[PDB]
DNA sequence: ATCGGATGTATATATCTGACACGTGCCTGGAGACTAGGGAGTAATCCCCTTGGCGGTTAAAACGCGGGGGACAGCGCGTACGTGCGTTTAAGCGGTGCTAGAGCTGTCTACGACCAATTGAGCGGCCTCGGCACCGGGATTCTCGA
DNA sequence: TCGAGAATCCCGGTGCCGAGGCCGCTCAATTGGTCGTAGACAGCTCTAGCACCGCTTAAACGCACGTACGCGCTGTCCCCCGCGTTTTAACCGCCAAGGGGATTACTCCCTAGTCTCCAGGCACGTGTCAGATATATACATCCGAT
């Protein structure tokens, strides 16, 4: 094409382009009520106060082409070949365009990832001949990877990032964006917020959105502008879809398909709000086939084997007696949350005034006033025979700072990254524990912290010091060092302290655990 | 030689400038750590609201300007135009909070 | 959760005055707030006007001392005016 | 000894220099001393002093843990102060 | 009968039976009159009524439709039985007057 | 007539503080226009209190916040333990 | 039975039976606790000492036997705290107090 | 009654009383020009203080000013007097 | 013959310790009842009244010069001038 | 440095008037029933505030340097104050008369309180579409070396 | 002294979200009807205000003089402003779980208000004396000219 052809046909060809297609919802309707009969509860409460959908209804019920080209082994234009389960995703994602529908890509990090949706891109504008736009959002630290994959597996097509000052956005957005002179545009969460309105209008394809789990709040910016965007059909690209909770999963296929699960009220009564007897059971939950045909999640034991499973282990701590005095004092009463209740079975001096004096000591006394440490203690002494190297996680920074000067009391080698470090000192970082023959035998981290790029692959043990309230986020933890790479068995170590509010912490994580085990896990398939 | 205006032809235009808009002068978060670790000593374990903080702003704010404004007729009142910590101090204490 | 204002009637008096000006919210809040600091101004000096005199009853009087009081200038002047003169209407109706 | 979080700069510095400068321009004053960034600095500190202290006064006789608006609002009106746009 | 309002009687805008109940329920006095509330409401909306002409004055002088707390400030702080009557309160978002000294200006 | 005052009563206090001084009746009547004085000011913001809280009683509690309120500093400190102690004896006598 | 004062059941010299009549019968609220009195007339009193033992000591500092509004704004003005409570206040036959500012003195 | 309507009676507010008042204040020297500035400043709030007093002498239904009115408008511009009532 | 400052001085002291009146009390009765026949006509006047009226007057005027001084003084001089009154009570309040 | 005035400052004595003590009565505070309603206790629920942390943008904030103009000090001078002394003048006291109007008592209406029934006026919730904020760009204007 | 250049204002031309109508509901304002008592209104009393007249004698007033002081001018540092350049913290957003507080809806109990009686507390009218002025009077103690 030439830059006119693109202003011809982006642009929005009217003031509000926004109005109810009745086309489109109607081939839904029929397509996913042939498929099965539970959406006639969707339908029957959107229809409570709009009644054109009850009439869309009727007309699709009282009356009783998506080819089947299967897409197979990875075509030229791709550059070449690839695995075969990715074929199937991608025949997957075609049915999917083909039946006028949306749907969320679940496969676990690392498992070829992006590269189905390049291959699926590729297709649209080859066998589809739909050359753009298409709109990819990810976060900044995948900018230029997706540029770069996009630029050597498909060449032939334009794709740029959206990033830089606000002079260099502007003019990049006035030459190019105002310009038509693209086919894809790369741009990260924060300037789809910045650049809302000369991106509202263009007339959209699809919205690739990756690590679709932050789209999660349906109060929060992104998400309303995100649907204040005009667009054809949505694609979803996320690793841990329903993290911590069964309405998230609505607030993610309620972007994917807005009239389809356009309630909150009728999925979360679906099966949330009965507990007393099998109908809290098999039969409700096998009536997740609604979530049947929305869904793939494919497995790291399906793949590619290698990397020896995880061997998870908990280390019941037990309360010592500063531990102990602090705790009472701060049951029965600065001040002003539970959080101090965690804080103190962490360890006591991260309250002020702990440490004795003070005249500034690190001596031994350290383990003394800590419970875990102690066992933390013991546990690297008994490593250090096998010279097993250690990613230490936690929940605070100031935590990990306490940590450290343990570490070099014992004149042990740390390295750190936390969310003051910048990014030229963390690559410098990783890069030095990584080295091939590395004199830094521990390595500290916190647990939501580095985003996913990180490699720490070199070790062999992580001890997760301190629970987190979501489980998801200790195993992005684990599998960033249990990722593909590391070959040797991965040993991780929870620490728990009894009598606290770490249980209760580690029994809610384990409630939010087995409901994603029983609601995706199994049906995955 | 770059152009450089001279002393004082920068100042009137910020004092022109400021005198005609009607926003906050000093940061939110700041004045809200100064006023917290201040609640601190009177009583412990306090919880502000957003509206009560800004309140606070707004109130602190209008009693600098003020204040200053007096302290710039008393520094011309000594025949000069800079404000020292005297004039502040005389602009206190003849209103009565000295 | 009903709380009662009088915006409704400030934006009356605005529509006779300049009857195509609007008013922000933040402008709403501050005139419903005057005319409550006006009305304790008033209504506490009457009420210690009366109990000087030691009377029980606080009527049109004590308001129209108290205004003369708290007003400067022409602003009581035409104040009082329009106080009897309202007063007189309601009366005679 | 980086155990210890190193102490953080005093509440009371930020208010910064081109803040006063700000207040000052808005009052109207045209050069400025080297002693008024900490002479304002006290008085800003003073003020605030007496009007938190009527504040939280108020917000415990009404039995509550939570310093609101309206009770600023109270507590300026006792000084003196009277302020509109918030109650 | 039929009903017919206080205020409507008075020829007034402003509520002189909810005037009437804030009087006596303000605890000002043991009882109040029949005419204190007529005369309360015609003061406040006289008030009302010349602050809202000053401050629309103000805010077509700076070529707006709305009046904001800034047309307010600059409404009150212009004339000097409003100045007077508003000296300890202050206006909040209202800004200051511009002004000057004139020794400041350039020779 | 029979105008009423607190010379009584000022003049016991004076009598247990200092045994042997008199007072002059001007200076009784400035004691007698200050105690005045402080009772209103009291009584006042006690009265706004209970009508802030919509409480409907003047109580110890009010009292108690109006003179923390009012009083500065130590002033207030030995106050409120005045008071506190008599209300207790009244209590328990 | 013989009647017992509420101000000699609490210890007090002010009357607590004046008070109480005052708070009702003075428009402040609709009703009237029973400590609230005996609280109140407990401050007055021991505000009342204050002022008075400082006035008396001013007294004896003068040589005088009786205490004079002189005296009184003495205590009140020396005393810092009592100063600021009786700030705005006026007292008739008062004066004040000796001071002299430093650069008018002599060289 | 008879024989009280008089003019230019700020002038008996006398220079040696504006210097007296200025000794009590604690100045030692005194500028010729001050003592129109003075006289005019006492008018001012003489006519202030008279005027809430005579509002509050009609309202009683009075025509005679008392102690307790003039208490009552000092106190009410924030002058609160004592010695005379109250 | 004393020097200038010694006679004013020795009057400092001696008026910042008496307590009598220093306004002549029927000039100050005259200006007073002059003023309010502009209010309203033929009023009588308590002697109590005008007594009150006095002592705040001179409190007031008092108070004045002891911050009219402050301003001569914060100007490098010993000498008080229409124009420190005028800050004086510009600074107060009164405009 | 010394000496000569002039001004507070102790010291004794007489005068008086104002504070303090004492007797009466009358009105108000205390004692004792009786009650109702205001406030305390409980319990759903729905939204806001706290604490610790992370990731990203981007204006403010901080630091540095030059240099100019203003503060501070010193000096001269020419008034404009302070001090002191006669000499008018009017304020203060002391008394008298005249009277109005401030204050206290009776009483008997109008008029405000309280209650029941009723109903519109005002308040909360929703939707929308002009008024205003924002962003160039072009033109004016206002300062600063010559 | 007039050009050069930076700042500002005024046009159009977007966008977005707050004001501003519109609707349903409910609960306080309105109407009608007692009734108990503040408070006009009249009448009587006598206290405090007003008005002069006279004396006396201290505070004001006018005039001289001479002398510190306020004011203007001149230098000179120095310190504060203006402009560059680099750093950093404020400001959005977002996550997790709690408790806190604001409603609304109740239940119930104990503590006020309302009466009726009745004696002591206090206010007023007196009748004393000693504490505080008034006079002198000697002493000590700054202040100013040699
Ligand atoms: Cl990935």
């Amino acid at each position: 094409h030439d830059p006119e052809s693109n202003k011809k046909r982006y642009l929005l060809k009217d003031a509000n382009g926004k109005k109810f297609d009745l086309e489109g919802t109607t081939k839904r309707f029929e397509h996913l009520l042939s498929l099965s009969g539970l959406f006639k509860h969707f339908i029957e409460s959107k229809a409570a106060k709009d009644p054109k959908f009850r009439q869309v209804l009727d007309v699709l019920e009282e009356n009783k082409e998506s080819i089947e080209f299967q897409f197979r082994e990875s075509p030229a234009y791709v550059n070449g070949q690839l695995r075969p389960y990715q074929i199937q995703g991608v025949n997957w994602l075609v049915s999917l365009h083909k039946n006028k529908i949306a749907g969320i890509l679940a496969d676990e990090m690392g498992l070829g990832k992006t590269l189905q949706t390049i291959s699926f891109l590729g297709y649209l504008r080859y066998i589809e001949k739909i050359p753009g736009p298409f709109l990819v959002i990810a976060p900044k630290s995948t900018l230029n990877n997706w540029l770069r994959e996009i630029n050597r597996w498909t060449p032939d097509v334009n794709a740029f990032i959206l990033q830089g000052d606000k002079e260099e956005r502007a003019e990049l957005i006035q030459k190019k964006l105002l310009g038509c002179d693209f086919d894809v545009v790369i741009a990260s969460y924060e300037i789809i917020i910045r650049e809302k309105s000369p991106l509202k209008k263009i007339n959209w394809e699809y919205i690739i959105i990756d690590e679709a789990h932050r789209i999660k709040n349906e109060e929060s910016m992104l998400s309303q502008v995100l649907r204040e965007f005009t667009s054809r059909n949505r694609l979803l690209i996320t690793g841990t879809p329903l993290q911590n909770n069964l309405h998230e999963l609505w607030a993610l296929l309620n972007f994917l398909l807005p009239d389809i699960f356009s309630d909150a009220q009728d999925f979360d009564d679906w099966f949330s709000s009965e507990s007393t007897e099998e109908d809290q059971d098999k039969i409700v939950k096998q009536l997740h086939t609604v979530l049947q045909p929305f869904l793939l999640r494919r497995i790291k034991s399906d793949v590619e084997t290698s990397l020896l499973p995880k061997k998870e282990l908990n280390l019941y701590v037990g309360m010592s007696s500063m531990q102990k005095k602090w705790y009472k004092k701060i049951l029965e009463k600065l001040l002003n949350i539970m959080m101090q209740l965690r804080k103190c079975c962490n360890h006591p001096y991260l309250f002020d005034g702990a440490e004795p004096g003070p005249p500034y000591t690190t001596d031994e006394h350290l383990v003394y006033n800590a419970a875990k440490l102690q066992v933390l203690d013991k546990l690297l002494k008994k490593l250090k025979e096998e010279g097993s190297r250690v990613l230490i996680f936690s929940q605070m920074s100031r935590l990990l700072d306490i940590l450290e000067d343990y570490c070099y009391f014992r004149n042990y080698e740390y390295c750190r990254i936390d969310g003051s470090t910048a990014h030229e000192d963390r690559i410098q970082a990783i890069d030095d524990y990584n080295a091939p023959d590395s004199k830094k035998f521990v390595f500290l981290l916190t647990t939501r912290a580095g985003g996913l790029g990180i490699n720490l692959t070199s070790a062999d043990v992580v001890v997760l010091y301190d629970s987190d309230w979501n489980p998801q986020a200790d195993l992005q933890a684990m599998d960033r060092a249990h990722r593909i790479g590391q070959k040797k068995q991965v040993k991780v170590f929870r620490l728990v302290t009894d009598n606290s509010v770490e249980e209760k912490i580690l029994e809610r994580a384990t409630q939010k655990l087995r409901l994603d085990q029983l609601v995706i896990q199994q049906n995955r398939t | 030689k770059p152009h450089r205006y001279r002393p004082g032809t920068v100042a009137l235009r910020e004092i022109r400038r400021y005198q005609k808009s009607t926003e906050l002068l000093i940061r939110k978060l700041p004045f809200q750590r100064l006023v917290r670790e201040i609640a601190q000593d009177f009583k412990t374990d306090l919880r502000f609201q957003s509206s009560a903080v800004m309140a606070l702003q707004e109130a602190s704010e209008a009693y600098l300007v003020a204040l200053f404004e007096d302290t710039n007729l008393c520094a011309i009142h000594a025949k000069r135009v800079t404000i020292m910590p005297k004039d502040i101090q005389l602009a206190r204490r003849i209103r009565g909070e000295r | 959760t009903r709380k009662e204002s009088y915006a409704i009637y400030v934006y009356k008096v605005l529509k006779q005055v300049h009857p195509d000006t609007g008013i922000s919210s933040k402008a709403m809040s501050i005139m419903n707030s005057f005319v409550n600091d006006v009305f304790e101004r008033i209504a506490g000096e009457a009420s210690r006007l009366a109990h000087y005199n030691k009377r029980s009853t606080i009527t049109s009087r004590e308001i129209q001392t108290a205004v003369r009081l708290l007003l400067p200038g022409e602003l009581a002047k035409h104040a009082v005016s329009e106080g009897t003169k309202a007063v007189t209407k309601y009366t005679s109706a | 000894a980086k155990r210890h979080r190193k102490v953080l700069r005093d509440n009371i510095q930020g208010i910064t220099k081109p803040a006063i400068r700000r207040l000052a321009r808005r009052g109207g004053v045209k050069r400025i001393s080297g002693l008024i960034y900490e002479e304002t600095r006290g008085v800003l500190k003073v003020f605030l002093e007496n009007v938190i202290r009527d504040a939280v006064t108020y917000t415990e006789h009404a039995k509550r843990k939570t310093v609101t608006a309206m009770d600023v609002v109270y507590a300026l009106k006792r000084q003196g102060r009277t302020l509109y746009g918030f109650g | 009968a039929k009903a017919k309002t206080r205020s409507s009687r008075a020829g007034l805008q402003f509520p002189v039976g909810r005037v009437h109940r804030l009087l006596r329920k303000g605890n000002y006095a043991e009882r109040v009159g029949a005419g204190a509330p007529v005369y309360l409401a015609a003061v406040l909306e006289y008030l009302t009524a010349e602050i809202l002409e000053l401050a629309g004055n103000a805010a077509r002088d700076n070529k707006k439709t709305r009046i904001i707390p800034r047309h307010l400030q600059l409404a009150v702080r212009n004339d000097e039985e409003l100045n007077k009557l508003l000296g300890r309160v202050t206006i909040a978002q209202g800004g200051v007057l511009p002004n000057i000294q004139s020794v400041l200006l350039p020779k």
